[PDB]
């Protein structure tokens, strides 16, 4: 039943996932309504997202990058914590969510190990040149500027290396 | 020989000129650039024009009927074995009575516009490929070393330097920088649009326009060069292989981006972005979100000059001698010419009515429309 | 010819095995080169991979054969007729051991690169060993030891060379190393001579006297 | 080409028989190191134009 | 003309001073270095040939024969600092 | 729910078995949803699939599956400039062969690499599409279509920064050339990077050799053209001031030869720093430590530099490591050649102590054999060995055949066609043999050598030389006469120093002379030889066998084979008949040029060449005219017609061969000659000597780009070729030809270079001391082969 | 000119 949707340079994004973040959210999952603008309409954003994802996992495997589960436990922890519900009593609820806890930590693990890759390669090639931050704390300071030059930074610098990353990356649609 | 073009050249188009363009006058300037991508090109103060080639002769003839004014070679004999072309690259500027011209020694040449004697003459960081412009008391020069250099417009001397980062591999040619506000807007090489200060040259800003560096190849060519174009607070730059790419004058960020490069000026007026692609398609854009008023893809791969606003008609030379005038509210060829035979690779200068162009060649003539 | 027809595998197999028996080997190669690129592990493409060694092995195309070989052994390391296989990688190594640029003559080409010997060595040691009962194994032993012999000739080369450069050491080394690796080689008892001037030479007079004591032990 | 034709009847079967060398009484000759030691056996073929080096029916 | 016809190994005369009976294999090796010749017949007996044949300049040799032991000891040295 | 039969529909390359257990699942396992995502998931993670769709159809799990097609036949289209032969070669550099899979993942990455080829061949524009059409059975046709575009070629190579120096004058020794002149041989205006990198190597190395210790190049910036046709090389540098060396201070490990290497680092009072001179001395340290037994002698020369006095001070770090011992020398690729072929070119010996001086040697020789194209070497490490290695020449052999042929046109020869077919390994035994042949104006040759380079272990080659030698004189400007000569020469070739080679052969000639013009020379030397002709009937005859002892002596220290500057090349080579030849006679010539630079940069030179010669009867015989000397044309006197210089035919009266009025026909009888007579014609001399002091100077009036690739000279040549044996007493009313004093000379320009019509030579020289029949041409030239 | 070309 689980067919394969694309194909990512050398991992695959099987229908599995592409559903997952289809069915189990998107209507469900968290806030249920969220967004509301068609399954139909945002599934070739889903199947980017999917494929997005799994580039940003390449690029974590191709620099040897490992996650150890002390890490893994503490974004769990944090995880609980932001939602006012303990870590057991999370699982015992994700049981009956529907997000199994082999499928929520898989999804959490690369979910962390993504957002490390991103934060990694955006944040070097961002350059902040020391006089925006003078123009910004005079403009509204102590490195309280260079906090929204980065956010600015960031914003622009993400977009620009996920268009990067998706020209770089065989892509290849399956179904 | 067994060479040949991936992409042909396009056929020379032909118009029904509505006008008759003929060179008011013709005045050739030694030998000319040749076949040197240099930016050397004319200027015009009052009712001069200066004109160069990169042997070294500077020509400031009369802009009416186009006879010199007075000459100067400013290469250097050195007995009778060895010659030293000044290798005039920058392009002729003119703002207080002084000719500036850049030479691939490293040189920048300030002439006495009265005489052509040498005001001044600076050794710089590298080549001073760009124009030498001119504001606030400063000639800025980027040479192709990657710095952006301010000298004194009087004494000559390096006011300052901003080491702008040069890729392994670039274009020939380097940004003329454009002023703002007591702020220079210069193109890098590396696909960067740099803001620096006009009196201590600290980066206000550096926003990449090119974000299309394809990388694995050295051809992710992404210079920066055409001088960038400040108008009402925006800063229009254009990287090659890049992104038009309106920006914010005071903060840097992009407004908006379009997918299209050159490495050859483009005018910005009023409502209208003329431009001519790397490709050589002259395209007409909108100034508020690059949206495409229209195309002229006729003169695709001639190898266009910058084009210039003449009477209210954009007119780009061509590498075989051709100017095209072609119309600034649908792009037909208002007009066909042909001028020279060496070609035109400099841009040419529209200014005070007159409309001069350099040659290939080194002759530089006056048309009218 | 060259094109071959798009007839059906089995057409084309047998076009091949008409060609392969008629002897032609240039047009059995393309009908084989036809079937391995039309039908690549399809039906009976082990067939066709062998006969493709085999094509080549006979049309002299060596390296196209040692590739076929390779590929063969890599992908198919349990094959009931790899005996076969490597009795052909030890027959196209001993074939580009005698290898002429012009003519093959009798020059006897013991002193070139014995690269290719060393390696058809190898390859029909591992045939008779680990195939003893192979059919190929009584050819692949007379065929060792002929590329023994020429080994053997190589070193006697290269130290009757260091003979004639007056290099005693270079010389004495050579013989030993074939006293070691080809002692019971003719071109071994050619070269005890050759260690035994080496050593005289060098005025090691106590090892030329054993050198010469082993010469009279076998003549 | 014509470069390798030769080895289609590569004139063997001619290689001088290996015979040992007699180590004379009181001196013992260099430990062979048999990387090229020829093994005992013999196979169910013939030698030299006798044995069919075609490809075995499968 | 010819070459220099360099064979064996380079006994420096201050190496070979180095060696005294009794040193085994190990230290005798790393004194002089690796002998280019051993005696591939009899015992343990290391044949230091410092041979040198110039441009036409005439034969030198140095032979040293370090003759060991069973356990591979020094047990006996014969330096012959020129050829007869 | 539970799985117990897993399906593979769609598999005909990896084996059932193979993709089942590559599944990390075994049969009767208990499947959920999670499971069948991670089998997809590793499944196609082994690299064999590109879609995997397992179905759920019944209990069982129909694994459905796209295989990974396998490449039916790679093409190519439009690659004109590249063969498809690399390209199927950087092909397999990916893993992409005709009956392998296409993954479709690695082809943007494969063609991408054809693009970075193309982009350091120079094609700048050059795209690269792998198109894939399918073929049954799950097959993909590979399609490689290229657009190479204009290759880019360098406009500019600019140097910033440089004050001391012109930016030609730099330029002019680099490999990478913005300016290629059709008349000249300087090079190619295309771009490679390591051509970029050797070059700025060079600079580097000409400003280092001027002193410039301080020399630095702050960067070298490559930039195109928009359109990428024209590539400009902009190296920015930093040239400081010129530098003294004070001293020289060695230290480290010199194993007890720090005498020796401190009489090596000796320099001059404050000389000026010399980088090249620095790499010879540390190379001389190489060399010494080497001949103390040291394979790897490491030698590291620090320049301290003081900018206050501008001096340096060369702390020369010297570790002389271990001794290394060769256990032998193998060769690699030598599958034509024999061993000892190439183990003849070893100055490294097995079985001795490593020397890499000796290894690069014996590396350098292999390659000068020609055999080979390539000579990679290794000096792998012996197993379980602290000092001993096994130095592995890799080599890969030549077409060592070659057939030449050139032609080429000179005011001397007229128009030569040489032709030849030459193999120079022959059999890969080391002989060199070959026919060649030459066609001159007046000489037609053919050659046929075998030479063994090695007859004797120690490099003295033994070659035999079968000759053909159709000599018409007329055409040479000489005396009509033609010698039709042909035989034998073995010649024994001696190396002593690879500067100075001796040579000893034995010869053997038979020369017929026909249509000799009845003079006074011939028939001098006719009646010497004991036949006595009638001086009339012009269509003479004379065959003698000559067997000659040839002995010779070249020295050769020139630096430079072609446009040398220092150095000198003699060349004695001499000729006795042996007693039972029919002429008896000696001919000694001896050749030389001494080029002395009179500056660093070696531009001026004055070159002093020479050109001697003697011949004469050993007794009642004499000299055949036949091997007379020549001076004249623009090879030992310019400006003078090619063998114009010397005596002149004095001719007999006599009837002509061919009568025809109003030619003088070699002044005959039935022209209207009664007597003996004068003529402008020359015959050559038993006696020669010919010198020329040429100043070789820059070539003015030329780009220095390329201005020491042509060559200007200024020449004032002498030259007397005279007849020892002329009677002088007998032939009282004509010149005296026996006198050595009638030195002719001229004084003239001549231009050389290496066009590519071939070596260009032109001269014009004024001959301003010629004397009577002295014919004399100004403008001598000669296009060589 | 010569021209050379090697078999
Ligand atoms: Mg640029």
């Amino acid at each position: 039943v689980d067919c394969v949707a694309a194909v990512v340079n050398n991992g695959v994004v099987l229908e599995s996932d592409v559903d997952g973040l289809m069915q189990s959210v998107k209507l469900n999952a968290a806030q249920a309504r969220q967004q509301l603008p068609d399954d139909a309409t945002l599934r070739h954003q889903i199947m980017e997202r999917l494929i997005m994802d799994q580039i940003i996992l390449q690029m974590g495997q191709k620099m040897g990058v490992k996650i150890s589960d002390e890490q893994l436990d503490q974004a769990i922890a944090n995880i609980a914590k932001q939602n006012n519900m303990t870590l057991d009593q999370m699982r015992s609820r994700l049981a009956y969510d529907g997000l199994n806890y082999n499928t929520y930590r898989n999804q959490i693990r690369k979910e962390m190990i993504i957002s490390e890759v991103r934060n990694n390669e955006v944040r070097r090639r961002i350059t902040i040149l020391p006089q925006e931050v003078e123009s910004l704390a005079q403009q509204v300071q102590k490195d309280r500027a260079y906090r929204m030059l980065m956010n600015r930074k960031f914003s622009e610098e993400a977009a620009s290396w996920m268009q990067e990353q998706r020209a770089s990356a065989y892509v290849k649609i399956l179904s | 020989n067994s060479e040949e073009d991936v992409v042909k050249m396009s056929p020379l188009p032909t118009v029904e000129n509505q006008f008759t363009p003929t060179t008011a006058w013709s005045t050739s300037v030694g030998s000319g650039i040749g076949n040197f991508y240099s930016n050397l090109h004319p200027a015009l103060a009052d009712n001069v024009v200066y004109a160069a080639d990169r042997a070294g002769l500077v020509k400031a003839l009369n802009a009416d009927d186009g006879k010199e004014i007075w000459s100067v070679s400013l290469a250097e004999k050195d007995g009778w074995f060895s010659k030293e072309p000044a290798l005039l690259s920058g392009g002729v500027t003119v703002s207080g009575g002084h000719v500036y011209i850049g030479s691939e020694k490293a040189q920048v040449y300030a002439l006495n516009t009265s005489d052509g004697t040498v005001a001044w003459q600076t050794k710089v960081a590298g080549e001073a490929l760009s124009r030498p412009v001119v504001s606030d008391g400063l000639v800025l020069i980027h040479t192709s070393n990657g710095q952006l250099q301010a000298l004194n417009e009087a004494d000559g001397a390096v006011k300052w330097t901003v080491n702008l980062d040069m890729p392994s591999l670039s274009l020939r040619g380097e940004s003329a920088p454009t002023t703002a506000f007591g702020a220079a807007v210069v193109g890098g090489d590396n696909g960067r649009v740099s803001a620096v200060l006009m009196e201590q040259g600290q980066m206000i800003w550096q926003q990449r326009i090119s974000q299309a560096t394809g990388s694995t190849e050295i051809d992710r060519l992404s210079d920066v060069d055409t001088t960038p174009v400040v108008v009402n607070g925006v800063v229009f730059a254009l990287a090659y292989n890049g992104n038009l790419t309106a920006l914010d004058l005071r903060s840097g960020q992009i407004m908006w981006k379009r997918e299209l490069g050159s490495v050859n000026d483009f005018i910005v007026d009023g409502n209208r972005i003329y431009l001519v692609d790397q490709n050589d398609r002259v395209m007409a854009l909108t100034i508020d979100g690059g949206v495409t008023l229209w195309t002229q893809s006729d003169l695709l791969h001639r190898l266009l000059t910058s084009p210039v606003l003449y009477n209210g008609n954009l007119v780009v030379g061509d590498s075989e001698g051709y100017l095209h005038w072609i119309n600034v509210e649908d792009g037909r060829f208002v007009a066909q010419q042909k001028v020279d035979s060496s070609g035109f690779q400099t841009e040419p200068v529209a200014a005070d009515g007159k409309l001069l162009i350099q040659a290939k060649d080194g002759t530089v003539y006056s048309i009218t429309r | 010819k060259e094109e071959v027809p798009d007839n059906p595998p089995n057409e084309i197999y047998a076009t091949a095995q008409q060609k392969l028996q008629d002897g032609n080997w240039r047009q059995a190669i393309t009908q084989l080169e036809a079937l391995d690129n039309r039908y690549p592990f399809g039906p009976y493409s082990q067939q066709v991979q062998l006969d493709l060694i085999y094509a080549y092995y006979k049309n002299a195309d060596l390296p196209l054969a040692q590739a076929a070989i390779d590929r063969f052994i890599r992908l198919n390391p349990t094959h009931p007729n790899i005996d076969y296989v490597m009795y052909m990688r030890g027959l196209t190594n001993m074939a580009l051991d005698d290898s002429a640029l012009q003519g093959f003559f009798g020059v006897d080409r013991s002193d070139r690169d014995p690269q290719h010997a060393r390696a058809a060595f190898s390859d029909f040691s591992k045939l008779v060993r680990g195939y003893p009962n192979s059919q190929y194994t009584t050819d692949a032993t007379k065929r060792l030891v002929f590329l023994k012999d020429r080994l053997a000739k190589y070193e006697y080369s290269v130290a009757e060379y260091y003979t004639e450069r007056g290099a005693w050491v270079a010389v004495v080394n050579r013989v030993e190393g074939m006293l070691r690796d080809y002692p019971d080689t003719q071109a071994t008892r050619d070269a005890l001579p050759l260690m035994e001037n080496a050593y005289r030479q060098m005025q090691m007079n106590a090892q030329a006297e054993k050198v010469a004591k082993i010469i009279a032990a076998n003549s | 080409r014509y470069k390798r034709q030769v080895s289609g009847d590569e004139a063997y079967l001619e290689a001088a028989p290996l015979a040992e060398l007699h180590a004379p009484a009181g001196m013992i000759l260099p430990v062979t190191s048999g990387d090229y030691a020829i093994p005992v056996t013999n196979g169910s073929g013939a030698v030299g134009k006798a044995l069919d080096i075609r490809p075995p029916a499968q | 003309y010819r070459p220099d016809i360099n064979q064996g190994n380079y006994l420096t005369a201050n190496d070979v001073s180095k060696i005294r009976v009794g040193m085994t294999q190990q230290q005798v090796a790393y004194a002089l270095g690796t002998p280019l010749m051993s005696d591939p017949f009899g015992t343990n007996t290391w044949f230091y040939v410092f041979r040198q044949q110039p441009g036409h300049e005439g034969v030198t040799q140095q032979t040293l024969t370090l003759t060991f032991n069973s356990s591979g000891v020094l047990t006996n040295i014969d330096n012959k600092p020129a050829l007869s | 729910f539970v799985v117990k039969d897993i399906h593979f529909e769609g598999l005909q390359r990896v084996a059932v078995g193979a993709a089942l257990l590559s599944m990390p699942v075994r049969t009767g396992d208990t499947v959920n949803d999670e499971d069948i995502s991670n089998t997809i998931r590793a499944l196609f993670a082994t690299g064999n699939f590109e879609d995997v769709c397992v179905l759920r159809d019944g209990d069982t799990l129909l694994v459905q599956v796209k295989e990974r097609p396998t490449i039916a036949s790679i093409t190519f289209s439009g690659n004109k400039s590249v063969k498809d032969d690399m390209l199927k070669q950087n092909l397999e550099a990916s893993g992409v062969r005709v009956g392998e899979s296409l993954d479709r993942t690695t082809i943007a990455d494969i063609e991408k690499g054809l693009e970075d080829f193309y982009y350091s061949v120079g094609k700048y524009s050059a795209s690269v599409k792998a198109v894939v059409t399918p073929l049954p059975r799950n097959r993909v046709d590979l399609k490689l279509v290229f657009q190479e575009g204009v290759s880019a070629e360098i406009q500019q190579i600019n140097i910033v920064g440089n004050h001391a120096f012109t930016t030609d004058e730099l330029i002019s020794h680099f490999q990478l050339r913005d300016e290629v002149p059709w008349w000249n041989v300087v090079g190619d205006r295309k771009y490679q990077k390591q051509k970029l990198a050797g070059d700025l190597e060079t600079l580097r190395s000409y400003y280092l050799d001027r002193g410039y210790a301080r020399f630095n190049i702050d960067s070298t910036q490559v930039s195109l053209t928009p359109d990428k046709k024209g590539i400009y090389v902009t190296v920015n540098i930093t040239e400081g001031d010129q530098y003294k060396l004070s001293g020289v201070e060695v230290s480290g490990n010199l194993a007890g030869h720090s005498a020796e290497i401190e009489q090596l680092t000796k320099i001059e009072p404050g000389e000026l720093y010399n980088g090249t001179k620095v790499t010879k001395m540390e190379d001389d340290i190489k060399k010494l430590l080497g001949r103390y037994g040291y394979a790897y002698p490491r030698v590291q020369s620090m320049p301290e530099i003081n900018d206050a006095d501008k001096t340096v001070k060369l702390r020369v770090n010297v570790d002389a490591g271990n001794r290394f011992y060769v256990r032998k020398i193998r060769f690699e690729g030598n599958d034509t050649s024999k061993d000892a072929v190439l183990r003849r070119e070893m100055r490294q010996m097995e079985g001795a102590w490593l020397g890499s001086d000796l290894v690069d040697q014996g590396k350098e020789r292999l390659n000068r054999l020609g055999f080979f194209e390539t000579v990679d070497t290794d000096t792998q490490r012996v197993p379980g060995s602290p000092d001993q290695v096994d130095v592995v020449y890799k080599v890969k052999e030549r077409n060592t055949g070659s057939f030449n042929f050139g032609i080429g046109y000179g005011t001397e020869s007229g128009v030569s066609f040489q032709a030849g077919v030459q193999q120079d390994n022959w059999l890969g035994t080391g002989y060199a043999v070959g026919i060649n042949g030459t066609k001159n104006d007046y000489q037609t040759y053919a050659e046929l050598s075998v030479t063994n380079p090695y007859f004797t272990v120690d490099g003295v080659s033994l070659g035999g030389r079968l000759f053909y030698n159709d000599f018409q004189a007329d055409d040479a400007d000489l005396s009509d006469y033609t010698n039709k000569s042909y035989g034998t020469d073995v010649t024994l070739g001696f190396p002593i120093n690879e500067y100075n080679s001796l040579r000893a052969g034995l010869g053997y000639v038979h020369n017929s002379l026909s249509n000799m013009q009845p003079q006074v020379a011939m028939w001098r030397y006719l009646y010497s030889m004991g036949e006595h002709p009638s001086t009339s009937d012009q269509d003479n005859s004379f065959k003698t066998d000559d067997f000659t002892f040839n002995y010779g002596w070249t020295y050769n220290k020139l630096d430079r084979g072609y446009f040398p500057t220092d150095g000198s090349r003699v060349n004695l080579t001499g000729k006795v008949t042996i007693p039972g030849s029919d002429n008896e006679y000696y001919k000694v010539t001896l050749d030389t040029a001494t080029y002395v630079p009179i500056d660093d940069d070696h531009k001026w030179v004055v070159l002093g060449r020479t050109r001697w010669g003697y011949g004469d009867g050993l007794g009642g015989k004499e000299m055949p005219f036949y091997e007379n000397f020549y001076a004249g044309g623009s090879s030992t006197v310019r400006g003078f017609q090619s063998n114009t210089i010397g005596p002149k035919a004095v001719y007999f009266p006599h009837q002509a061969s061919n009568y025809d009025p109003d030619y003088d026909y070699e002044c005959a009888t039935q022209d209207g000659a009664k007597d003996l007579c004068k003529s402008d014609d020359a015959v050559g001399g038993n006696a020669m000597a010919v010198a020329s002091l040429e100043f070789i100077t820059p070539t003015p009036f030329i780009s220095d780009k390329y201005a020491n690739s042509v060559r200007t000279s200024f020449f004032w040549d002498m030259g007397t070729v005279w007849d020892t044996n002329w009677d002088s007493s007998q032939y009282s009313g004509y010149p005296d030809y026996s006198d050595p004093s009638n030195i002719r000379m001229s004084a003239g320009i001549a231009l050389q270079w290496m066009s590519p019509l071939g070596p260009l030579v032109f001269s014009y020289a004024q001959p301003f001391k010629k004397y009577d029949g002295d014919k004399a041409e100004q403008f001598q030239f000669n296009i060589g082969k | 000119w010569n021209w050379t070309k090697r078999f």
